[PDB]
């Protein structure tokens, strides 16, 4: 009915909002908050694998806050005990790129990072401007079409629910939580006049997403490969659960 | 693992 998809989306707001690290009111106030030409600097002088340690803390961080909101997902905690760690394995660093276009300038290029707004010369270090490129590309896209918060949080909790994850157990309880998603999402889009083309828009990202943590995936894997006793001593443990 | 810990597994 109507009225279990407008809960639907109140559970799934909630959790968001309380899970979110900043308020986007804030977020979106400090935009002028940039890093200087010095601090610039002084990051490009980082050697290439002590920016990706300090990487790996920020991305972490920002994932233990999505594991939070999975937890407040009453649909999420339904599920057995497998399928919450394949779903939050696969899919908690999309909500983590989701969450960027938050704390994204999307008419200066920049992006919330270590307490200030910063450009993709910040990462030169990690000596991937490709990949870098790719995730402003993303935050940009994204940050442009000015979503809610509601808008966020559902989308967000659509991509964590999704049922065609390799090793799932029970796939059709999954499939039937993210299509009442989806619904509630195009409702929330609806309400807030928009072009029947966003909900579209956004299932066109989805890929996109992926295409990003496909590269995180392989990048961090490489890393592994040969520099082992780096990620297992210096790597935050939640991140190489998740990711190796 | 951890993750088991967080989630309350
Ligand atoms: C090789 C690697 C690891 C490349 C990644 C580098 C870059 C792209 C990557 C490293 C750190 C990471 C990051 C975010 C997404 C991408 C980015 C910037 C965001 C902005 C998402 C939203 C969260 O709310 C928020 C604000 C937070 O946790 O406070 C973070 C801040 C830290």
């Amino acid at each position: 009915s109507m009225a279990e998809l407008e809960h639907l989306a109140q559970n799934i707001s909630k959790s968001h909002l309380e899970t979110c690290q900043y308020l986007r009111e804030e977020l979106q106030q400090i935009t002028w908050q940039t890093f200087l030409q010095e601090e610039i600097e002084n990051y490009q002088n980082k050697q290439r694998e002590v920016m990706w340690q300090l990487c790996a803390i920020k991305i972490t961080e920002a994932i233990q806050y999505v594991v939070e909101f999975a937890k407040r997902i009453d649909g999420f905690m339904e599920l057995c005990q497998n399928d919450q760690i394949v779903l939050l394995k696969a899919g908690s660093l999309e909500v983590v790129f989701i969450r960027m276009c938050r704390a994204f300038d999307s008419q200066n290029n920049t992006v919330y990072f270590d307490g200030k707004y910063a450009s993709p010369d910040v990462f030169k270090s990690l000596g991937c401007e490709d990949f870098i490129s790719f995730v402003f590309e993303f935050g940009k896209s994204l940050c442009s079409m000015h979503l809610t918060e509601d808008e966020i949080a559902l989308f967000s909790a659509f991509v964590l629910m999704s049922a065609d994850r390799s090793w799932l157990q029970e796939k059709v309880k999954i499939e039937k939580l993210q299509q009442k998603i989806q619904l509630a999402l195009q409702h929330v889009l609806q309400k807030n006049h928009r072009e029947d083309g966003i909900l579209t828009k956004l299932i066109c990202k989805v890929s996109t997403l992926r295409a990003l943590c496909g590269r995180h995936t392989e990048k961090l894997m490489a890393f592994k490969a040969i520099y082992p006793d780096i990620v297992r001593l210096h790597f935050p443990p939640l991140y190489k659960e998740l990711f190796t | 693992t951890l993750l088991q810990l967080l989630l309350g597994h």
